């Protein structure tokens, strides 16, 4: 009993690790956005929605990690 | 031509009019729509050159 | 189009591939390229229009791909073959004398050109 | 539990009505204007041809 | 030394032998003496 | 009859009104609501003309448009705090994806015979590693079967599960000592920020669906 | 879990796939060509 | 209001329809297999 | 400027400073360096290039 | 029992794999933004290239996720 | 009891790790801001709103990790 | 044996970790492609064979990792 | 006593969370030095912004530290 509950909690912790990579990923996209906009002065009107797409996709990987963490934590 | 000027002047749907009435005065509307459906296309060429279009890429 | 130019002679007036030595190392330009500004260093330059390739010794200059795809090359003087052994020997001697001798900057150029020449 | 979530949703629809709804009104207006302007231009255009 | 002067010295070096023409050599001649001015007053017209 | 069945009916009735009660009688100018679904029409027109780009780009435009709108409406319905998603059953979203993947393979075989498999050598590469480049292309090709569905399902499911947990957490926050009642606006505001974010990732996912099954059809309709 | 094991999969899939074929036909034949009529009507007036 | 036009959906959506039927059948067996556990 | 072979019109032109080159609006479509002081080089290069032409 | 505990643990470990894919996707999109901002004009060719790169980057993460699920459910 | 509570404490420690990614992340956004502004000068007025947005999203990932720590506690 | 069977499932999870590296790797090749082609759009045709080679090799390291996971799972 | 043992273990693990913020801090200041050396004169405008980013990144590390202390104290 105790072991099964414990195991679930440990495993959830391991799953939390996955999220860090998505976090850094998001930052990288935003860094590129800033650098691009400073580079062009004018790419922004096209590029800004593109940047939002990239953000979401990077984020989605982190979402998968989180949901697996919840599946182990809550059951 | 004088009669025609007055007729064109008194037949200006410059406000708004049903697109059904435009189908009624010209079945060319439905004909082109059907031909476009037959091509598969939903782009109307010339439409985008004097009416906008949202896009992303 | 490719403008290859000297004050008194315009060697070329886009030309397919051009390979240029710039203060950026060496850059090769083929068709469309982003519109750069590059200082050309004293150089051995190859220009290819179609498959035909022509080899130039170039005194440095400026290179600028225009956003209208005109490769403006401006340089003070250039062919490789006309510049090309006794001349190198003489240049070595002159380099040496200047080496001992603004005279420092001159000697730096003498060494640079001598090496670049030595390469051919 | 979920009534807190319902407070969040009410705030969200409020935020939409504050910020987005005048912008979307303006967007819709702008497009209507352009269509109408094209239409009245076209009306003028054919009337010109009669005079010619 | 200025960038185009740097290139100039290089052009002169390229004009260093018998494998080349007179017109280059003529382009490698210098006449003028830059006539320094001040105030009216003229510091000496030192050779260019 | 099931909850899921009731929400499929609700979706059918919503989508019909956006192409009916959205412009009275249908005039040239076009009523303010239909301008929205016009701009959407165009941004998917220029996207799948921007992808598949055949003479049949518009021939697969109804499928790609009703794949947009389905996900676009069902990730507004799923954002209502007392509504149970169709995507909460991942198996339906994944099933739609597998259907599309199979409808790509059958289309690919139909359209390109036994040279359909030439898709899995993208280019000439050194001949002893041409077979390597078939194996981890086909592996990645039938990764397309589940990737497209499971992305959308997981994002929506995880977002709602996150929100419900945070709502539950702020419930128990209002059950700790009275110092939490003061300055307890900050966790409510956090749920609001996430609630804004889940709409963004739901509309983006409808576009991501429709770009990915435009990319898969770009491959499927025209070989390589 | 927020429900992840029904046994109602085939029930679900029946109503699900029915809704897809319904919307596909419904769009394709009805709602899309009346939009293409708006485009064409505006352009036919524009063109004359 | 609405005006229908019969847009091609015949052989156009033949690989799409075939896939739907196959998954419909396969999910029947899957539903039966899942109702056992 | 020798306008025609029978005319000459005295003519002038403005030499563009390196500061100018920096703040040129379509400066952003000419880019590859920032570790080379291309304004400070190009200014010098065109100081002479323009001057020679004018003299000629 | 021990085996069931081991399932829950095993799943957690597999979840670590996803981090790399997350970083990968970002790198493709960053490159898209840089390429687009640098040329302007390359954008229409590059946008499908970027989507392809995204798909492949995601796929390695997805394999990690499916292995996680396989251990989780059993 | 003892074992389950033990596992919870351990799990909490593990959860701190997720936050580290956010720590790097936040820095990257601000680094980009500083580079952009120093390059352009005047990009800042458009860019400063963008910077706040990027910060918030980066921070949000760390918050999720943090909340998992709290769940385990 | 409960202990042995557990060990297989644990060990399988551990194997899975390697694959993250390949994921980053694929993106890195693609990034170079985007920048390169931006710098010269006509280099694309030369580069595209090179790119497919690079994709495959980076992916292959991931494949080997995933193979070891499956070996512990099913043998 | 397993619970007391576990507390001490948990504390050890917690330090790992801080490391990322430490790297982050360096990245902000690196950008400052690079930018400032490029511009010269940008510094007075940029410096309030830089300090803001520096602090925000640090705060994440503080959270990780806080969880360590929270375990230690109980």
């Amino acid at each position: 009993m105790q072991l099964v509950l414990a195991a679930k909690y440990i495993g959830a912790g391991i799953s939390t690790i996955g999220l860090l990579g998505a976090g850094i990923g998001i930052a990288i996209v935003f860094a590129a956005l800033i650098n691009g906009v400073s580079r062009n002065p004018s790419i922004k009107d096209t590029v800004f929605p593109m940047a939002i797409l990239g953000f979401a996709l990077s984020e989605a990987t982190g979402l998968f990690c989180l949901m697996v963490s919840f599946l182990l934590l809550f059951g | 031509l004088q009669s025609t000027l007055d007729n064109i002047q008194s037949a200006r749907p410059f406000d708004e009019l049903t697109v059904d009435d435009l189908t009624k005065i010209k079945p060319e509307i439905d004909a082109k729509v059907e031909e476009m459906v037959k091509k598969g296309k939903w782009d109307v060429p010339g439409y985008k050159d004097r009416f906008g279009n949202l896009n992303v890429m | 189009k490719l403008q290859f130019a000297l004050p008194h002679e315009t060697l070329y007036s886009e030309v397919t591939q051009v390979n240029l030595p710039a203060k950026s190392g060496r850059i090769g330009v083929l068709a469309n390229h982003v519109p750069t500004v590059e200082q050309l260093l004293p150089g051995v330059v190859e220009v290819m229009e179609g498959s035909n390739s022509k080899k130039f010794f170039i005194s440095g200059g400026f290179a600028t791909v225009q956003p209208d795809s005109q490769l403006c090359v401006t340089a003070i003087e250039a062919p490789l073959e006309s510049f090309s052994e006794n001349i190198k020997n003489l240049l070595a001697e002159a380099k040496k004398n200047v080496s001992s001798s603004r005279e420092a900057a001159e000697a730096a150029i003498q060494v640079e050109v001598l090496e670049n020449l030595q390469s051919v | 539990d979920e009534s807190i979530l319902l407070l969040t949703f009410l705030g969200f629809t409020g935020l939409v009505a504050k910020y987005l709804a005048p912008a979307y009104k303006d967007f819709a207006d702008a497009r209507m204007k352009k269509v109408s302007d094209v239409l009245n231009a076209s009306r003028n255009k054919h009337v010109e041809a009669v005079k010619d | 030394i200025s960038y185009a002067a740097y290139l100039n010295v290089a052009a002169q070096a390229i004009r260093s032998t018998e494998l080349q023409t007179a017109s280059v050599l003529n382009r490698s001649q210098t006449d003028a003496f830059y006539t320094q001015y001040k105030n009216a007053s003229e510091p000496t017209p030192i050779t260019k | 009859l099931t909850t899921f069945s009731l929400y499929t009916i609700i979706v059918l009735l919503v989508i019909t009104s956006l192409y009916t009660l959205t412009n009275n009688n249908n005039k040239i100018i076009g009523s303010r609501w239909l301008i929205s679904q016009e701009a959407i029409y165009d941004t998917i027109m220029n996207m799948t003309k921007g992808q598949i780009g055949g003479k049949n780009w518009g021939l697969y435009f109804p499928m790609i448009f009703t794949l947009f709108m389905f996900i676009f409406i069902a990730n507004l319905i799923s954002m209502i705090p007392y509504s149970f998603a169709l995507s909460a059953h991942l198996v339906f979203i994944i099933s739609l994806s597998i259907v599309i993947w199979l409808g790509n393979t059958i289309l690919g075989l139909y359209k390109h015979g036994w040279v359909f498999f030439s898709l899995f050598v993208p280019a000439g590469t050194p001949l002893p590693l041409v077979p390597l480049l078939v194996i981890i292309e086909t592996l990645s090709y039938f990764a397309r079967a589940i990737s497209l569905g499971l992305r959308l399902g997981s994002n929506i499911l995880a977002g709602h599960l996150l929100m419900v947990i945070l709502a539950g957490l702020t419930f128990n926050f209002m059950l700790i000592n009275l110092f939490t009642l003061v300055f307890g606006f900050v966790p409510l505001a956090m749920i609001l920020a996430i609630m804004m974010l889940e709409f963004a990732i739901g509309i983006i996912q409808g576009y991501v669906w429709a770009i990915l099954t435009a990319s898969y059809l770009k491959d499927a309709v025209y070989l390589h | 879990m927020p429900q992840l094991v029904p046994f109602y999969f085939m029930n679900q899939l029946t109503y699900g796939f029915l809704l897809m074929i319904t919307l596909l036909i419904l769009f394709s034949q009805f709602f899309l060509p009346m939009i293409l009529r708006l485009y064409v009507s505006r352009l036919f007036i524009s063109k004359l | 209001m609405l005006k229908r036009f019969p847009t091609p959906i015949l052989k156009v959506y033949w690989p799409f329809f075939v896939a739907g039927a196959a998954v419909y059948y396969g999910m029947s067996k899957a539903a039966d297999l899942s109702s056992n556990t | 400027d020798p306008v025609s072979s029978l005319s000459f019109e005295p003519s002038e032109k403005p030499i563009f400073n390196a500061k100018t080159i920096e703040q040129s609006p379509s400066f952003g479509k000419f880019e590859i360096d920032t570790d080379a002081n291309v304004p400070r080089d190009l200014f010098e290069y065109t100081l002479a290039n323009q001057m020679l032409t004018a003299m000629a």
